[PDB]
């Protein structure tokens, strides 16, 4: 009965690991900012956001070419493909662009923060910063958290806009559907406040979880060159489970 | 904390991290009313010179014409120990 | 000579594990105090308990009457202006330049203009001997210049307590020869009070003036390096010489041999 | 004109980097196996495959609950939801289960191989193994490559089976559609050799790219404790771009 | 005494960078040969060029007439049975046990039954002094026992060339004292021929019999440790003493201190 | 390579990594035809004893009565150097 004793010991440490990461979040956001805190947030928007711009724009095109090619092969048997422009822009705006653009943000810019704060912990830069008197949560961690909550909802819109334009390329200009019935099928069925705004609120709840996890794993490492790399797979797995987990809860509320 | 001119500016008190912004500039205005560089310093009332007191002292020499419009005298047995550590006594007329 | 730090009977437990059961230290002013021992014990956690980052559990840290933990957040921020720390690997801030590293303790504590900060950094980087490098990042910096910059950062406020933490751990005899003079020189010209944690018996007997040897949670021996070798306890005598007789053993197990059957 | 000169130097090293990884693949697969090579492949199927079983089975359920809840909200306006069991099992079998189960394999078991072979390179275990005479490509790398090509097509089937069963739970047993018209809508429209086999061949081309990249990045590191962690984000990004890139090429061929 | 390895005028370039422009070494049989120098140069790449893993570009590696690179795949696999290598960090195989580490060079080369392999590992782990540990993984192994296991793995075939690579880099004086006896003992009882790459002047002058000092791509000095200090070149004299005068400098740049304006 | 008997088994030739599997077992059958343990070894024709030759030698002592039936004599100036390195000469009757 050791394996059941080891298994129960595993999920007790993972439960108290949540409670440390909850108390770490209440110390960051319940504080008025220190002098100079906006100059570092603009710089941390460059590392997290702007470097992630190339992967999202390219991969957003490749889903749009697939959604236009799969939606045409199904809607041609029933002979109604004036709804092609609807189902492409309805799959992206409420479902795929909130979800897939959080599965690529957890990889590229999610795990990179855990390496960045993690390598500062093994090389004692975090411990050296505290003896000077500077608190490392306000100095290092907090400009990285606020640059994650802002930079992902700005990236699902670029994912959704490039995905529709890419879906317009293979649907209208390669397979040969009508251009005017493509766009006029959108404005009838796709509202703004029910679909585009509910695709943004779905990504703010996703941007909080892919950043609060990816910061806590790099702050509570164990300082070891092979203990860092084991916490970069702990933050890609835990982000992809909370994205798909809060997907169903937010879909049932918004579209139920 | 305070420094006087008379004919020879003497630095008195302590120079540490919350009096070094007015004490640097009060001496800076003194230099431009005094031509043909007789402004030799007889700093001797210093008691706790701690390398910031050297930092405001070199910065007075930076404005001075050429690069030695002054001379320092009667060092308080400890400021010159700082000077050899920074290898600066080829650059300050300490004699 | 008066004591600056008086550690008095503390205990630190990182989870059913004893580090420093009961131990009392004295850090005399103006005097190089070394702390030696076997690797794995809490040597560099003792510098964090002196510096006041980790918390004791059954004792106190005495900085001239005042406890460290009983200080307010505006006195502890003032007491940490009187301490320096050169870490194990030279913990520089890689995301910012050399001039920003040395000016980081000045801009965090004191409020000065740029024409005085850029002079003070040019005096700190001069006293180490690295005046020409003020613009490059701490990569393309050699390993011998990495620790010398981090010495200038820890000394950039003129403290009265600078704690080196293995300043020569696997370095060239040239770079070891440069650093052993700066510990002698900068202490003597600035009235510092150094603490060297190390395990290197030749220099540590010839650079220190009072040596503590901690082994598993208590002191094995103390004193000036004359009487440390004259009052040689059976663990200190093996430590300073590297002998094969004493309380720490060569063999793993003493089961004869023929008593094992390799099956 | 330095930034243009630095940008051209970046993509020349990334082109040469492909040519090294191509020559590394021809040395692994063009060799008859050494004695003892099957005993390590069974063990490496435990690390790559069996440890990845928990994330795929749980996340496969959460997509099925979303596909049943979104497909019902659209198909109830047109009043034809005897096609609910078709479009759920047609979205998974040909499109989502080959793609999403490769975006979670690149994170969990993809990047873990790059940490595993990467930490063997900085701690000189690979260099020490060669001086004994053992070739580290045949010994260490090659049981990890063949355990990646096998373990992913066994995992998209478990992803697709749990996704349909999860979609049957929220469609039939919670929203109230007919159970018999759910299943009988599947066997009419969903063939085996055109849909289930073409969803497996799509994952063998995906399992080759998420493993040959994730092995090469951990073999050609630069040995440095913060040079390993920069090559674990290079292998999540490059896998997610080749999954979505070879998606459109394989979709156009199979369903064009 | 005859030479075992004769390095004759090679060059190694890792991409417009010169390591070992022109250099000739002699490894005499049965004799401890040390290689010292400043950190950053190709010291541990010289052991890989001797051992035949990296390739030379303009020279040859002579193992008793035969070049290393001209060997076939069935002679190079036979010549590597005559070489050992103890690396910088004790490169153990963490995914397998201690008994599997020591038996790994035996099972890779020779074909024996289990009752003879499990005896040979019990004799190799005995000669180091770790006979009771044959079942645990190389974590829960202390740092002092980590390098001692990796010495038993490199010696488990009785070679005639074992190349230590900084065997005491930041270790306790006890663990340094154990390892400096096993280099003396196991060489003398097995007729080995050791190579110690290190930078630690006290032991390396008193454990070696022929010292090469390489600085930037050539030899700065060689010979028995009597005449190394008697024929002291101006770079070797600064290296062995750690002085502040010679061809390697203290200061970074020389601009007095007024030719810079801190703007 | 070969070993005889007569009345005292003598080991001859070389024992290294491709003759140590038949040479261990050819001597192993010798032990069970010989009772009341007079099987004392006079190994002297060895020329290159290299610790594997010790490994087959202890393994003959393992499968013997009690734990000691063989006594070793006339060591070739080098095998006993191996024995002190493994601290085994409280366990082998070398005299
Ligand atoms: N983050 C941590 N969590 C749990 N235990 C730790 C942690 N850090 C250190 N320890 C343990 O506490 C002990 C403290 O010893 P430490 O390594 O700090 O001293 P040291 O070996 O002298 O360090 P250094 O050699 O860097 O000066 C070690 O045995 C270590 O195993
Ligand atoms: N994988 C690599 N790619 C490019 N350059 C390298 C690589 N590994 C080493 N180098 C460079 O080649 C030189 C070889 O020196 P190396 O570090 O091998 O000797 P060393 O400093 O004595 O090592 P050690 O201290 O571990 O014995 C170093 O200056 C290093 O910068």
């Amino acid at each position: 009965m050791n394996t059941i004793a080891w298994l129960g010991r595993l999920v007790i440490e993972r439960i108290r690991g949540i409670g440390v990461a909850a108390l770490m979040l209440l110390q960051i956001i319940f504080s008025l900012p220190s002098a100079g805190g906006f100059g570092r947030f603009v710089y941390q928007m460059h590392r997290v956001g702007v470097m992630s711009l190339l992967i999202i724009t390219v991969s957003g095109l490749f889903i749009g070419l697939v959604l236009g090619l799969q939606g045409y092969s199904i809607l041609v048997n029933v002979g109604s493909e004036s709804m092609l422009g609807t189902m492409v822009s309805l799959t992206l705006l409420r479902e795929l662009a909130p979800v897939v653009a959080a599965l690529l943000f957890a990889g590229r810019a999610g795990s990179a923060l855990t390496a960045e704060i993690g390598s500062m912990k093994q090389s004692e830069q975090l411990a050296s910063m505290e003896m000077i008197g500077v608190d490392p949560l306000k100095q290092i961690v907090s400009p990285r958290l606020w640059a994650g909550i802002v930079s992902l909802p700005m990236l699902t819109v670029i994912f959704a806009a490039i995905g529709i334009v890419g879906g317009k390329l293979v649907g209208v200009d390669f397979l040969g559907v009508d251009e005017g019935s493509f766009w006029s099928g959108m404005q009838n069925n796709v509202q703004f406040g029910h679909d585009v705004v509910n695709g943004i609120i779905k990504s703010i709840v996703f941007a909080l979880l892919c950043t609060w996890i990816a910061v806590f794993q790099g702050y509570a490492c164990d300082p070891t060159p092979e203990g860092i790399a084991t916490a970069m797979t702990r933050t890609v797995v835990y982000s992809s489970l909370c994205v798909l987990g809060f997907d169903f809860v937010l879909t049932a509320v918004m579209f139920g | 904390v305070v420094q006087y001119l008379n004919q020879e500016l003497v630095v008195s008190g302590k120079i540490d991290f919350e009096n070094a912004e007015q004490q640097y500039q009060a001496g800076l205005a003194i230099i431009k009313k005094q031509t043909s560089f007789p402004l030799i310093v007889d700093l001797k009332q210093l008691e706790h010179g701690n390398t910031l007191a050297l930092a405001v002292l070199v910065q007075w020499l930076r404005q001075t014409p050429q690069k030695s419009g002054l001379h320092f005298k009667n060092v308080p047995e400890k400021m010159l120990k700082i000077i050899q550590a920074c290898h600066l006594q080829e650059d300050l007329h300490l004699v | 000579t008066q004591s600056l730090i008086e550690v008095k009977n503390l205990s630190f437990n990182r989870g059913e594990r004893v580090i420093y059961d009961n131990i009392s230290l004295n850090i005399r002013r103006g005097q190089i105090t070394a702390i030696m021992g076997p690797s794995g014990t809490g040597k560099t956690t003792l510098l964090r308990l002196i510096g006041g980052q980790l918390v004791p559990d059954q004792g106190e840290v005495l900085l001239d009457g005042k406890d460290i933990a009983q200080m307010s957040r505006q006195e502890l921020f003032a007491a940490r202006a009187r301490m320096g720390m050169l870490f194990q690997s030279g913990a520089l801030f890689t995301d910012m330049s050399v001039y920003e590293n040395v000016a980081f303790p000045i801009r965090a504590h004191t409020k000065l203009s740029e024409n005085l900060i850029a002079e003070l950094v040019a005096l700190k980087l001069e006293s180490v001997g690295l005046r020409g490098t003020e613009q490059l990042m701490p990569t393309e910096l050699s390993g011998g210049m990495n620790r010398r910059v981090a010495l200038a950062r820890a000394i950039a406020l003129d403290p009265d307590l600078i704690m080196y933490d293995e300043p020569f751990a696997g370095q060239d005899p040239i770079v070891k020869g440069v650093l052993t003079r700066l510990i002698r020189s900068l202490r003597e010209a600035l009235d510092l009070t150094t603490i060297i944690v190390s395990h290197d018996v030749p220099e540590t007997l010839s650079i220190a003036d009072y040596i503590y040897v901690v082994a598993e949670g208590k002191i094995q021996g103390e004193g000036t390096p004359e009487e440390l070798q004259a009052y040689a306890s059976p663990f200190v005598k093996q430590f300073l010489t590297g002998s094969a007789e004493g309380p720490v053993e060569y063999q793993f197990s003493h089961q004869a041999y023929l008593d094992n059957e390799v099956r």
